[PDB]
């Protein structure tokens, strides 16, 4: 921006063909029958000048308008609430941002949850129990070798394997990969 | 007697005297650019020339981007720092040009029963820069084109409302 | 009344969006005259014209090696597939590159490309092609063996066959389904993505925005 | 995503339901005088028989305690029908 305005100002040095770049020289030493003929290729160049300016700036104004819009959008989702979509403030999973003032635009800070320290197990994708293919309500299986465990897919919390966290479906036969284990039901300790 | 490739620009040219066609081509011409690490950095700098056959420019390296002097092959690949073109970047060891490094390189481990489950997050705050407005300008006609001259607007004036 | 469906379909679409451009450069001194020093003497006394023109050139020279910064640069690592490939019975060989090829691009790659002087100078991209499919061939191992869990952080290894399933749990569908039609679901990929290659293969006018921008 | 000469390709992988079926649906049941709402999907009946299954897919499952909530009365929802919810503990309990 500051360049563009500076850069007009030197075309008022070119003489555009001309033999002065200053107006009054013009009206000056050249006979007025003649001296409009200086002055009409010099308001040409000007006025071509003047009009460059303006298209470059109206190109710059829609980039700008169009990164002010994406700067509305990122502040209507990711400032006034929460951004579920991934990756559009800040990389991880974004939780919120704050706002802050600058000189001609905004800056945020995306507030992200990035995991971290992960570890490998072996698991399955249903268990099986009593001829019944069981599934997790949230979360996967998980196994330190030989105990069974389920926890949420973004952070390890084991869980012994129940009832209430998980719904049957189907048999033992329609799954692949399905494990043997046994599933612990609250309701017999309660009923003994 | 002769022939154009296209758009009306002869590209072969025929001499009568010995009868062989030969073909016709603008000589070595292009944008000349330097490398350079920065002035406080170093004060060494690499000259690059753009779509030349290195043998008549004037250590010289020749890349897809033309040859650029000053600067040495490095077969290793390293982050690129200066982003000169067709892949290959420039940085400070002298200075270097080396190809382009896409990245670590890292084969996950991948089993039909194998979960990697995070124990421990981090919470980190990422700053994100967007403009939303630039300075508000306006340009007067009479005064800029001419400038208090009302003979000189008098003629601008013939050109209507531009 | 209430319509439910007891079946579904798994159609792959396909999604055609230009992301950069020949990055052109234009020169003024030797274009507008020519090797010549005395029409060059009229030419700079215009002031700063063609000055600006090839910053102007020139700005928009750079933001196109930017433009395919952000698009395809956004994983911190490049990841490869694994040497053995058993993705539940998913078919991947289509999209994953080849030995055979140059040794980075895919056979649907392959296919796409293949379907597609004085005063003037042509600036060469700052990504070759070559290498742009190396990080489609890292975002394409992502997804697959990391599924979505490397877009945030660290990639977490997450085998195929469930992965799907926290997927269809996100769109409302118990991921029961899906472990009791996994022979069938595969079945349908496989038929897709080669139902797919075949649209674009013989003839295909489909092309659009990616063909069409050359031309202008 | 795919490599393209100037641009890139996508392979949407999309799940588009097919073989929709046609059934009578109440918004509630009403159960000794308390009115049960689905936790998840919507009720639906095979003519006589009513079912809960979820709003994608056509997974009948027996009205049970456990996949609804029950709040409010029988007469402040309009178009309910009357009809028993099954509860396990009862079984065990016998
Ligand atoms: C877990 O349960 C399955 C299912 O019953 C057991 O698979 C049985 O294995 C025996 C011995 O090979 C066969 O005679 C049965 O026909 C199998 N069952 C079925 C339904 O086919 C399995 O042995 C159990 N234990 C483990 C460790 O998986
Ligand atoms: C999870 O990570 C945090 C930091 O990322 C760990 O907190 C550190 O704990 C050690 C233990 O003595 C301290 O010395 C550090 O000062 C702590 N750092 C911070 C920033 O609090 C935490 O222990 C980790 N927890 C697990 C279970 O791995
Ligand atoms: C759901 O639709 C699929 C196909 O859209 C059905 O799969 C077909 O099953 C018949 C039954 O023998 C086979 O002859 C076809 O070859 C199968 N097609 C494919 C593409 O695999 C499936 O049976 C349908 N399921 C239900 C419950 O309607
Ligand atoms: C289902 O339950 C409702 C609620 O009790 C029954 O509606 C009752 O119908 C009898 C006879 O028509 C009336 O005397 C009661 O006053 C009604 N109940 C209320 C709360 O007003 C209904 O009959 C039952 N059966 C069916 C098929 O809906
Ligand atoms: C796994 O975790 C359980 C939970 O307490 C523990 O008892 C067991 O020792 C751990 N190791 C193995 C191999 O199961
Ligand atoms: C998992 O992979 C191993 C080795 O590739 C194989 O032996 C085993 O049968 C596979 N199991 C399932 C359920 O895919
Ligand atoms: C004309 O052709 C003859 C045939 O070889 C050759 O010897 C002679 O040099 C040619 N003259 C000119 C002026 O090219
Ligand atoms: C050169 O200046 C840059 C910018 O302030 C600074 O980061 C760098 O450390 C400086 N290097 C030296 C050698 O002074
Ligand atoms: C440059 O020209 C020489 C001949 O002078 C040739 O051998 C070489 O292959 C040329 N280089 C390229 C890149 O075309
Ligand atoms: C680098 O690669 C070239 C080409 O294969 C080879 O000649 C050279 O020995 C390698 N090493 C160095 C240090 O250049
Ligand atoms: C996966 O877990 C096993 C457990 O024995 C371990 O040996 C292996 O190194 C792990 N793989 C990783 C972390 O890539
Ligand atoms: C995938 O499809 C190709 C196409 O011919 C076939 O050659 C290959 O064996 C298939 N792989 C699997 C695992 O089905
Ligand atoms: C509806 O489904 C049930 C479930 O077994 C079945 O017994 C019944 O015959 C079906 N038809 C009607 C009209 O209820
Ligand atoms: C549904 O519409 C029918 C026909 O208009 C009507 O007889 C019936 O009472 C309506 N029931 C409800 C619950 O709106």
């Amino acid at each position: 921006n500051a360049q563009a305005l500076n850069t007009l100002v030197k075309q008022l040095s070119s003489n555009f063909g001309a033999i002065s770049s200053v107006l009054n020289d013009i009206l000056s030493r050249l006979d007025p029958p003649e001296a409009e003929v200086q002055i009409d290729r010099l308001i040409t160049g000007r006025l071509q000048s003047l009009q460059t300016y303006v298209t470059q700036q109206l190109i710059r104004a829609a980039e700008i308008r169009a990164s002010a819009n994406l700067a509305a959008t990122k502040m209507s989702e990711c400032v006034l609430g929460q951004s579920k979509r991934v990756d559009f403030c800040g990389k991880g999973y974004h939780l919120m941002s704050f706002p802050q003032s600058a000189p001609h635009g905004v800056v945020f800070l995306h507030v992200t949850y990035v995991p971290a320290q992960e570890k490998n197990f072996t698991t399955a994708p249903a268990i099986c129990h009593d001829g019944k293919a069981h599934f997790p309500r949230e979360g996967v299986f998980v196994s330190n070798g030989t105990h069974w465990f389920v926890t949420q897919r973004n952070f390890y919390e084991p869980q012994i394997i129940t009832t209430d966290n998980t719904f049957v479906s189907g048999n033992c036969d329609v799954v692949i990969g399905i494990v043997n284990n046994t599933v612990y039901d609250p309701l017999q300790p309660e009923l003994d | 007697q002769f022939g154009r490739d296209i758009a009306d620009t002869t590209d072969a040219v025929r001499d009568p005297q010995t009868l062989e066609i030969l073909d016709i081509t603008p000589c070595s011409f292009g944008g000349v650019s330097v490398i350079t690490p920065g002035t406080n950095t170093s004060n060494q700098v690499a000259v690059l020339y753009q779509d030349v056959n290195c043998t008549e420019v004037p250590n010289v390296f020749q890349t897809r981007a033309g040859c650029l002097i000053g600067a040495e092959h490095v077969n290793n690949s390293y982050e690129c720092d200066i982003p000169i073109g067709a892949g290959i970047c420039a940085s400070y060891q002298s200075i270097i040009a080396y190809t382009m490094s896409l990245g670590a390189e890292n084969s996950v481990a991948y089993s039909n029963n194998s979960i990697a489950i995070p124990t421990n997050f981090t919470i980190s705050v990422t700053t994100e820069i967007l403009p939303v407005s630039m300075t508000k300008t306006s340009v007067d006609c009479t005064m800029y084109i001419c400038g208090d001259s009302t003979e000189c607007s008098n003629l601008l004036l013939q050109y209507g409302s531009f | 009344s209430i319509a439910i469906p007891t079946n579904f379909t798994i159609s792959v679409t396909t999604e055609i969006l230009p992301v950069s451009m020949t990055k052109t450069s234009v020169d003024c001194t030797m274009y507008i005259c020519g090797d010549s020093t005395e029409c060059s003497n009229l030419l700079l006394q215009y002031g700063s014209f063609c000055t600006q023109l090839n910053r102007a050139l020139t700005g928009i020279a750079v933001e196109q090696d930017k433009n395919t910064q952000e698009v395809f640069a956004q994983v911190k690592q490049i990841y490869k597939t694994p040497p053995i490939k058993d993705f539940g019975g998913f078919n991947f060989s289509q999209i994953l590159p080849d030995p055979s090829k140059p040794s980075k691009r895919s056979f649907i790659e392959d296919l796409l490309f293949n379907k597609v002087f004085n005063g003037l100078t042509v600036l060469p991209p700052l990504l070759t092609d070559e290498m742009i499919a190396q990080y489609t061939s890292a975002l394409l191992a992502g997804t697959i063996t990391s599924g979505w869990t490397f877009g945030a952080g660290a990639a977490l290894q997450i085998p195929f066959a469930m992965q799907m399933a926290y997927r269809f749990n996100g769109i409302g569908v118990t991921q029961n389904v899906l472990y009791e039609n996994q022979k069938l679901i595969a079945n349908q990929f496989n038929s897709a993505i080669g139902k797919i290659q075949d649209s674009l293969s013989s003839t295909a006018s489909a092309l659009g925005k990616l063909q069409d921008v050359v031309n202008q």
